[PDB]
RNA sequence: CGUCGCUACUACCGAUUGGAUGGUUUAGUGAGGCCCUCGGAUCGGCCCCGCCGGGGUGCCCUGGCGGAGCGCUGAGAAGACGGUCGAACUUGACUAUCUAGAGGAAGUAAAAGUCGUAACAAGGUUUCCGUAGGUGAACCUGCGGAAGGAUCAUUA
RNA sequence: CCGCCGGGCAGCUUCCGGGAAACCAAAGUCUUUGGGUUCCGGGGGGAGUAUGGUUGCAAAGCUGAAACUUAAAGGAAUUGACG
RNA sequence: AGCGUAUAUUAAAGUUGCUGCAGUUAAAAAGCUCGUAGUUGGAUCUUGGGAGCGGGCGUCCCCGCCGCCUCUCGGCGGGGCCCGAAGCAUUUACUUUGAAAAAAUUAGAGUGUUCAAAGCAGGCCCGAGCCGCCUGGAUACCGCAGCUAGGAAUAAUGGAAUAGG
RNA sequence: UACCUGGUUGAUCCUGCCAGUAGCAUAUGCUUGUCUCAAAGAUUAAGCCAUGCAUGUCUAAGUACGCACGGCCGGUACAGUGAAACUGCGAAUGGCUCAUUAAAUCAGUUAUGGUUCCUUUGGUCGCCCACUUGGAUAACUGUGGUAAUUCUAGAGCUAAUACAUGCCGACGGGCGCUGACCCCCUUCGCGGGGGGGAUGCGUGCAUUUAUCAGUGGUGACUCUAGAUAACCUCGGGCCGAUCGCACGCCCCCCGUGGCGGCGACGACCCAUUCGAACGUCUGCCCUAUCAACUUUCGAUGGUAGUCGCCGUGCCUACCAUGGUGACCACGGGUGACGGGGAAUCAGGGUUCGAUUCCGGAGAGGGAGCCUGAGAAACGGCUACCACAUCCAAGGAAGGCAGCA
RNA sequence: AGCCUCUGGCAUGUUGGAACAAUGUAGGUAAGGGAAGUCGGCAAGCCGGAUCCGUAACUUCGGGAUAAGGAUUGGCUCUAAGGGCUGGGUCGGUCGCGGCCGGCGCCUAGCAGCCGACUUAGAACUGGUGCGGACCAGGGGAAUCCGACUGUUUAAUUAAA
């Protein structure tokens, strides 16, 4: 169920998984031993991220990306796509003559790995500058906060 | 040439870029190696920094290995299987990065055959008589007959490989880019890998 | 471009091979070596626009090419050879040897050493490598690699090489309290103890230096190249020391000493 | 103030599937290069013999002179099948820009022609808006408005 | 009838203070310049025209240019002078 | 020794008005109303006070203090000592200090170019016997965004209520 | 220097404009004694171009046997100047111009842990021809064509650091697994323990694949390093084991074997330097008489691929059905190469910046190409298109947006 | 529809034989040109089916409209894409492979086997560019006049306004 579902074979590689010429069931009780890694700046590798069963490649808490340059905040607005949503980063930009500001906005689609459960819309969420992952999405979720406004 | 370049699609929005300069040696694109099965021919290729590239276009054998047993023999690439791709690179026999491919297994049967000496496929006894014994019966003993008995139980293979010795052919997948390395690299297709691959196989043809 | 740049424009070139806008259009162009372009002195200044020793260019190709000049023990004939932080440049038919030490302002000086003092060196490092087999290397700031380091040398610390040999002699790790010269930006070439370094986690770190007369300056690590264990350098410093003076001051303390000098 | 009269200049409308350049490109065709598959002017090398000479153990190692299998790898040009970028050419589409035009109708000039006299004084008919309808021209008349009036009132 | 109170329609009066002026409890708080915000004008005509778009059954509605020409057109109040 | 006209453009233009125009009549406020974006949005939350040093027995100006938490984390057989980590500055907006900001240009240190535009040298020491000394090539700005560190005046923004620290 | 004056009206106060004013920016009108600085075919036509030139190169150290000249002197190959020719570099910078280009150039900022890098620096280099083996062309010599070119026919020679080839080395010596086996202790013997092993196969710095373990390094390894199994990108990995000029030596020792300095090219691992490249965030002119745009002709994403230098809808296949928008997209325009600055200027702006400094682009226009580290290179070529020269009518040579 | 065939029906529509003249009436085809043809394009041919692409002026906002204008189409070998039907209550007990009870299971994401019409899309290969190959089968455009449109009409010369 679930996992392999697409055509090619979805695995984590450096884990090579089978050998097994021993008692106590069949494989391990973990079964496959999952390569995860710690990130960096300490954002906390979640917990679905370990205990998960799923395969992205994209995502930093189970898969070869590394995160390095510029952390970012914005808010999450479309959830369409498929390990992908769109954030939509507002500001001010200012004029100098009309002594005040503008708001503006540059959305910007980003990876959001589905360890990363329960996101939403209207959702802050903090994003890493990643490797240029596709052809706008060079940036990944790092940590969802849910926070302003509502409810738990 | 045959360019590769963010320089000519629309952008995000969909406005189209005008260009911008010409194309340059750069986003420089070679025609593909689609490489075959055949008596080995590579060529070389030569590419930005100096350096080189062996595109293979006909290729017959790998050196591509057990995950398990820990082994690699050279062997040949006897036929390709399924590719997730696209099923033109089946029918016409094009080896690429995880393609599935039927490879010998003899070179594999005869390391168990040395190392752990016992049979795969089953037999009679025409082959096995004359030559598995010939690797056993032992006038050293004591010592080694304590080391293929310590080399235990797990002189072992799960039903799935142990049916392919019967066959003389493995399911095995490369890994390297025969088109850019001028090799068909892989491992064996080994326990899970193993189980859809032939279930794909299987639904496919029906 | 196509290829690489060949080729500088006089302006362009940085403040110090102190060039003037007059005389030519081009300025000398560091051929490639080990310091970068932009923190050099092509010995061809030195010789002509420094100690005045030659006068054009072509009178420069003329010393060289008898041989006299040693940029650490080890004779160039390259008029454009790019030297930097911490060299030598041993004349020999003279018995001179410089350094190359920059002054409070930043812009190279013509220190003069003695004899001795012209084989210990300093150089600062900018990685661990373990090469292969477990050979670990250096990397000097001068792009000398040397390999077979002792283990406690880390990064950002100062070896006190020798020359004929090349090799290390002793050495200071990168801690607080000890002495640092600025290798980089606008503090350059100004000197102090280190105080704090703020580590911070991507953005490259910053480091809080105070010096003799008590004023506080902060920088990027990747400028500080130190020199000694504190309140002992073991190089002769420039005459300033890398104090720096306020424009208020140094006008007012050079004009006092004017007058009252004779 | 307007028609009307004459002269001059702008842009307008305008029958003419009006003309010209540019940019996209739908469709076709498609130079040359680039890749792939062949090819094979030829050129060797390996070799196999005939005969001969020098060195070695009839045989071998070298040498000389002839011949032939052109055996089997290498190099290997001209060429040809395919594919890919693709100028170019041919026909459509769009949009941009620019202009040719019989004849028609405004404005302006502008500024002194004729016929009136619309407006400003209660402009002789308070004036004006909108709408409508009319009329040689200002115009006129309905209806509803407006006072920017010619009444801040009409005398319980 | 006599008061008060809220919010309505209004009146007079005044050197607040405005206001080119006529006038204005507000058109007051403005070189002592900014409480919030909407619309919208930039000499007069050409012109609310041409063209384009759109709505309308249509009158028409809405959006809405330029060349050209033009020196004032205009507003408030003053004396005139003619009704 | 220049001086004329040709026109583009700036002040002049309080005639494009952010600062900073105007809308009774002068050109001008939709016929009226609803209303999505946008702009804009009352008040209300740590203080008075303490302890000292310093100006003018006490009173009145002037300064360092009473960012909290952690110590779950380092260590400068049981330790402390507190820095190393993080709750993180609710989440910003704001402000101040760094660092980084190519030169030329600019602003502007230094300088008998004979002055000046300039130039960046020059100055000196010297009767040259010195067979040589001495100093420069200053500095400030460098929008916004980005990076760092203080502050918490105001503006948003957040947290416990079908229960939770 | 915070700024005004003329003009509507019998006269007034306004709105408002016209007209003055100064600088700056470009025309040319006239005049011109000195001297110092100093812009210059950009706007129109990146239109066209006569001609003249703008890119060659030798130390001692890659070949040199031109008879060129000497040498100084030979016979021994050299000797020493040395015209040519092969070879290695460069020619990828510079110079010019701004046609295009509106988030595109570009600024600042960041990334490369999604990469390549000639050169310089530093490093690192021992697995029967090495006492170098083969072979082949240019100059050179001769015989040739064509009308003509920076056109070659063809016969002999002859070099190499050009092109191939491939050896000593190292230790029948050492260490991985295999091991003909063997010995001793223990055991009734099986078995348990201690050992020791001829002979095989391996016997790596790089390569690719596979696996295993967890000295040093980061906020950030799926890194470096280490262990095992393999292969050979194989001629087209490398070194592996490369060639000149100075010629100077010592030998428990006589002529061999060891040694000395310089260079040149290698190179592999690597660093480094000039970079180059493709990404992040934030930054632009006008226009709605442009309101929806984008999508089987990749639009946005996932998966798997091919190609490249690398991540990437760079491309293919199969899936999903997305992404942007009045915080004004999308469409159109520019007398738009982008910055750094300029003249104006009470404070705020306004327009200009083709302008020497930085960044981009193009050499009539496009496309493709060789070659190259490095170019899609125009002082290369290949066509086409667009231009244009000589002619013996068969053919040939054309690119000033190098300087004149 | 056309065209070829079984069942069923005929025997060429009131005669035959021999040639292949002119005129005819039915069919065909033409180099180059291409309406010059006549009163006039009178007849015929161009077009023609499907799939894909594509679409004007004008409007009564339905249409126009198969507008216009393009591409493809064979045979062969493949691939891909479209559905039905049945099956777990297994474990224990007990009763006769069957039932009943009770318990666990509970594919509730289904998966397994067994059936059977058809289509559609894409890819090779392939043939002297042939492929809607027999037949079926809209020539198009720009205008004016009339009549709103459907229909009807002078049976034996007018179908129109
Ligand atoms: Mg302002
Ligand atoms: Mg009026
Ligand atoms: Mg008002
Ligand atoms: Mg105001
Ligand atoms: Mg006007
Ligand atoms: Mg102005
Ligand atoms: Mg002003
Ligand atoms: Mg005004
Ligand atoms: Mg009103
Ligand atoms: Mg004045
Ligand atoms: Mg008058
Ligand atoms: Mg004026
Ligand atoms: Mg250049
Ligand atoms: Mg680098
Ligand atoms: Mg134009
Ligand atoms: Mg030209
Ligand atoms: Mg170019
Ligand atoms: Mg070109
Ligand atoms: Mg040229
Ligand atoms: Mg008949
Ligand atoms: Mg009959
Ligand atoms: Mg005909
Ligand atoms: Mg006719
Ligand atoms: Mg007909
Ligand atoms: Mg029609
Ligand atoms: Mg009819
Ligand atoms: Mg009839």
């Amino acid at each position: 169920a679930d996992i392999q579902t697409e055509r090619a074979y979805q695995k984590q590689p450096t884990i090579f998984q089978n050998k097994k010429r021993v008692l106590l069931g069949e494989t391990g009780k973990e079964k496959l031993p999952r390569y995860y890694k710690n990130i960096g700046l300490g954002f906390k590798t979640p917990k679905e991220a370990i205990e998960g069963t799923y395969i992205d490649k994209k995502c930093p808490f189970t898969g070869n990306v590394s995160i390095r340059g510029r952390i970012l905040s914005g808010v999450v607005t479309k959830m369409k796509m498929q390990r992908t949503i769109v954030i939509r980063r507002d500001y001010l930009h200012y004029i100098r003559k009309y002594n005040r500001f503008e708001k503006r906005h540059k959305n910007m689609s980003v990876h959001l790995s589905p360890c990363f459960r329960d996101v939403q819309i209207g959702d802050i969420v903090t994003v890493g500058e990643c490797r240029p992952l596709s052809k706008t999405v060079r940036f990944n979720v790092l940590k969802v906060t849910k926070a302003a406004g509502t409810k738990k | 040439g045959i360019s590769r370049d963010n320089w000519h699609k629309r952008r995000k929005t969909g406005g189209k870029r005008k260009p911008y300069h010409k194309k340059r040696k750069y986003e420089l694109g070679r025609p593909a190696a689609n490489t075959k099965i055949g008596p080995r021919r590579i060529h070389t290729v030569r590419v930005r920094g100096g350096n080189k590239k062996y595109r293979a276009l006909r290729l017959d054998v790998g050196n591509f290995s057990w995950g398990s047993e820990c082994c690699t023999r050279k062997t040949r690439i006897i036929d390709v299987v399924y590719n997730a791709s696209n099923n033109e690179l089946v029918r016409t026999k094009t080896l690429v990065k995880n393609c599935i491919v039927l490879i010998d297994s003899t070179p594999y049967r005869q390391w168990y055959e040395s190392h752990y000496a016992l049979p795969l496929g089953r037999k009679k006894g025409a082959k096995l008589t004359p030559e598995e014994e010939e690797i056993l019966n032992k006038k050293r003993s004591k010592k080694i007959q304590k080391k293929y008995d310590e080399r235990k139980k797990n002189a072992k293979i799960s039903s799935l490989l142990e049916e392919q010795f019967q066959q003389g052919k493995l399911l095995a997948c490369i890994a390297s880019r025969p088109g850019q390395c001028g090799r068909a690299d892989g491992y064996v297709l080994e326990g899970k890998e193993l189980e859809f691959y032939l279930r794909k196989i299987k639904a496919r043809k029906g | 471009a196509r290829g690489p740049k060949k080729h500088l424009k006089r302006v362009a070139a940085p403040k110090h091979w102190m060039l003037d806008k007059l005389t030519g259009v081009f300025a000398p162009r560091p051929s490639t070596g080990p310091h970068k372009l932009r923190e050099c002195l092509p010995l061809i200044i030195f010789l002509r626009n420094r100690l005045k020793y030659a006068l054009t260019g072509d009178e420069v190709k003329k010393i060289c090419m008898q041989r006299f000049i040693k940029i650490d023990g080890k004779v160039r004939t390259d008029i454009t050879y790019p030297a930097g932080f911490m060299d030598v440049i041993s004349i020999d038919k003279t018995g001179e040897n410089f350094r190359l030490i920059y002054d409070t302002k930043g812009r190279f000086a013509v220190h003069r050493i003695t004899p001795e003092e012209a084989k210990y060196k300093l150089c600062k490092v900018r990685k661990i490598f373990v090469g292969t087999k477990g050979i670990p290397h250096l990397v000097t700031h001068d792009a000398r690699t040397i390999r077979y380091p002792d283990p406690l040398i880390k990064v950002n610390d100062t070896i006190q090489i020798d020359l004929e040999t090349g090799k290390i002699t002793d050495f200071i790790k990168f801690d607080t309290g000890n002495l640092c010269m600025v290798t980089g930006g606008a503090n350059l070439g100004r000197i102090g103890v280190i105080t704090n370094r703020e580590r911070h986690p991507g953005s490259f770190d910053v480091v809080h230096v105070k010096d003799a007369n008590g004023n506080s300056f902060a920088t990027r690590l990747s400028n500080i190249f130190v020199i000694g264990k504190g309140n002992k350098p073991w190089i002769s410093l420039p005459r300033g020391k890398g104090i720096r003076l306020t424009i208020a001051e140094e006008r007012d303390k050079r004009l006092a000493a004017k007058q009252s000098s004779g």
